[PDB]
């Protein structure tokens, strides 16, 4: 059995929590309790391969903005989440992947690109724009929804092929 | 250069490490041994955040620190003091300048606001995961309730008010699939006639469903407070393990009723029947990954009953002695097989707990509480992660849901399951040995004949499921 | 080429018989233990100057799986059945222990030891007369063993053997 170490950031409110319990746990999490940092773990088999994920969940609130150096050292592929109806979360991506790379000192770190609430009809978040960044990354682009389970399991397996490829 | 600290006489977590109170293993440093300042500091350290450290120390401190000595120092660890103004900022100030105050805001940002977050964490945690704490001392909640409501400065603000609201929850305290749960399945009982259920008549593959739904909510409701310590062997198991020992008894009364139904069933080729049927009902348990329920099987037949019915095993087909013998196998040279499988499978899954509870216990007696080194005595913290290492397993499974359809009656039926009836456990197992002395005599007795019990078709409806439109 | 012997550790919970197993098979000099290592319950070992493995079958912490006992008392050749010196009902229990080795092995002459375990300071309630009676009229050896200070021990996992080597 693989280990593979996950990171999940992304700005606050987007939905990082409530999409990693609904991968955990099959359950989706109403309130908004701004997270601080929370590990999870999960064994599944991806790709007929049994592994072993390990989840950091990431605190998003600006308030602890000078404390991210120390688990992306540690992580081994990022996804990164904004809220397609948040432009502002959107905007706030490119800062997160420009630290990881400065931190991990890589221009090839395995890393996706989520757009959360995708359940959400009213969107001020394009797919156009969000893929066009991702392209830049040269990394893939999957919306989801903590809520309905849309595209969690494709989310957070892609990422576990990205680092498997590494 | 690094920032400098509060001196270690007004605040005790700026003591130098020293091998007199902290020691590590030999890429964050692990812990070996250390005092519970040097542990407390560590686990809400400035540099980095251990949150498996977190998850370790709030599952096993209370073999070290009470709780209401945790949550005095931790409040100690908080109120960390500001540095006084350097020269520089004297020197601005007495010229009626603003000082830049360059260390205080690096010290701020750098030392008081991690630490003081990570505390938060650590009540956090505390609050959603180990809150029978507070359950079982009302005045340790009052100190928390306290403490976090008190906590002034906006850069808290977000998570202290978070806090507030999450322990009002806690206080006065739904799953989505990928598709949907396969229909029910239905026998000889049909829905509704719950006074014909039995082995023979429910069908196999939804008997095998229905236990495996009640033995995962068994398995996923046993916390770790009910294993730290050993607690489910102590005088007061009953009052500190109860939804584990629910569990097991669950495991040996669902054993003794296969082992009845077999030996109860004194006609050969019905009591064929019977066992033929509990091998598959082993294999759905099996396809669904019901460890428990393998084993619940397997130590059936491999009961002194059971066991020996040599007439009865002769009929069986060899397809299904495979299946048996090969979950029999599992359990081999100290479960090495079990082991190996569990941890290849994909969940949901309910895992054997009787390994886990042998492996803490043994943890527990053969480690030391502390280490002496110096003259000191050390926490020995390595013993509490391995119980930990091993809490953690528990509950990695227990997060994964089944996607099968609860049916109220065969679960109703299972629950009021009790083959022993009023009987100890003596005169009921001597009962079911004398059963199948009986039913197959030892040699050289010759083996008698019994006449039919069961009025209604033996031949199984098999284990692969149906499905209509 | 060297003989295994499987040998299975029965008696009541709760009073420290695990000490037993974890003290023969521990670093003896290092008070420490990973009971999940593979083979933490094997040992190599020189009795009366044969060499021999010993395959130990510790189900402590099990007690309740009451149903399981069985399956797990036939692997055993031999069989320490444990009571603690300071719990008279632990002692009581000896005797449907034995029966049930009896039944599951279907012997009347099953190797096995008769041990009384000194798991802490609090005051015997059996005294080593009552055992050795108990013992003597099974036709067993009786070994009494301390769970902090190792003595005892390899007495009486050696005397099992001499006896299953005996039988
Ligand atoms: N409709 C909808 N709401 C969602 C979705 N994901 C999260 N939310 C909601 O958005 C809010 C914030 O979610 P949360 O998971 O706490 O976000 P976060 O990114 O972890 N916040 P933080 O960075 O502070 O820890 C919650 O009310 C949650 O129910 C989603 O996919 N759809
Ligand atoms: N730290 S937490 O509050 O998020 C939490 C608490 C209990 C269990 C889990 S876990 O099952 O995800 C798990 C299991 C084993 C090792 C790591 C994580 C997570
Ligand atoms: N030890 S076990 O759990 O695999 C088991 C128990 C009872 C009966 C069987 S059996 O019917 O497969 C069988 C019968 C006779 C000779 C070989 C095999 C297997
Ligand atoms: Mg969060
Ligand atoms: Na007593």
């Amino acid at each position: 059995m693989t280990e593979y170490k996950l990171v999940v950031v992304g700005a606050g409110g987007v939905g990082k929590s409530a999409l990693t319990i609904q991968l955990i746990q099959n359950h989706f999490v109403d309130e908004y309790d701004p997270t601080i940092e929370d590990s999870y773990r999960k064994q599944v088999v991806i790709d007929g391969e049994t592994c072993l994920l390990d989840i950091l969940d990431t605190a998003g609130q600006e308030e602890a903005s000078a404390m991210r150096d120390q688990y992306m050292r540690t992580g081994e592929g990022f996804l990164c989440v904004f809220a397609i109806n948040n432009t502002k979360s959107f905007e706030d991506i490119h800062q997160y992947r420009e630290q990881i790379k400065r931190v991990k000192d890589s221009d090839d770190v395995p890393m996706v690109l989520v757009g959360n609430k995708c359940d959400l009809a009213a969107r001020t978040v394009e797919s156009r724009q969000a893929q066009d960044l991702a392209r830049s990354y040269g990394i893939p682009y999957i919306e989801t929804s903590a809520k309905t389970r849309q595209g969690v399991e494709d989310a957070f397996y892609t990422l576990v092929r990205e680092i498997r490829q590494h | 250069g690094q920032m400098r600290l509060p001196s270690a006489d007004v605040y005790r977590f700026a003591e130098p490490d020293s091998e007199e109170n902290i020691i590590f293993e030999e890429g964050i440093p692990i812990i070996k041994a250390g005092t519970v300042i040097k542990l407390i500091e560590r686990l809400t350290y400035h540099m980095y955040a251990d949150p498996n450290f977190v998850r370790t120390f709030l599952t096993t401190y209370r073999s070290f620190c009470k709780p209401q000595e945790l949550l005095s120092l931790i409040i100690e660890r908080f109120e960390i003091p500001e540095p006084e103004p350097t020269e520089a900022d004297r020197i601005a100030i007495e010229n009626g300048d603003q000082p830049l105050s360059a260390e205080l805001k690096r010290f701020r940002k750098e030392y008081i606001q991690p630490v003081q977050l990570r505390v938060l964490n650590v009540c956090r945690h505390w609050v959603e995961h180990h809150f029978y704490d507070f359950e079982r001392d009302a005045y340790l909640l009052q100190r928390m309730e306290e403490f976090i409501g008190t906590v002034r400065g906006k850069a808290m603000k977000k998570w202290v008010e978070s806090i507030t609201k999450i322990i009002q929850r806690k206080k006065i305290a739904n799953i989505t699939f990928q598709s949907s749960p396969p229909t029910v399945e239905w026998h000889i009982s049909r829905p509704g006639h719950i006074e014909t259920f039995d082995l023979l008549t429910l069908h196999p593959i939804e008997i095998a469903r229905q236990l495996t739904l009640l033995e995962s909510d068994l398995y996923r409701a046993v916390q770790p407070s009910e294993l730290v310590g050993s607690v489910w062997t102590k005088e007061d198991k009953e009052i500190n393990s109860p939804n584990l020992l629910k569990m097991i008894r669950h495991t040996t009364n669902l054993t003794l009723w296969f082992e009845k139904c077999i030996v109860e069933t004194e006609n050969l080729e019905e009591r064929v029947a019977v066992v033929s049927r509990i091998i598959e009902i082993l294999q759905v348990f099996q396809e669904l990954n019901n460890f428990n329920g393998v084993l619940e099987v397997v130590s059936a037949m491999n009961s002194s009953p059971v066991y020996r019915l040599d007439h009865t095993f002769e009929q069986i087909p060899s397809r299904q002695k495979k299946i048996l013998e090969e979950a029999h196998e599992l359990s081999e040279d100290h479960y090495k097989k079990y082991l190996a499988k569990l941890r290849s499978i994909n969940p949901p899954c309910v895992p054997f707990f009787g390994i886990y509870l042998t492996n803490i216990l043994k943890t527990e007696e053969g480690n030391p509480e502390v280490l002496k080194r110096h003259g000191k005595e050390l926490i020995n913290f390595s013993k509490r992660r391995k119980v930990a290492e091993i809490t953690g397993e528990i509950q990695q499974y227990q997060n994964q849901p089944y996607c099968l359809r609860v049916e109220s009656d065969i679960k109703r039926f299972f629950e009021n399951l009790n083959p022993m009836g009023n009987s100890m456990e003596k005169e009921f197992t001597d009962y079911l040995f004398n059963k199948s002395l009986e039913i197959e005599p030892r040699n050289p007795k010759p083996l008698p004949r019994f006449p039919k019990k069961y009025s209604y078709p033996l031949k199984s409806p098999g284990v692969r499921p149906s499905n209509p439109r």
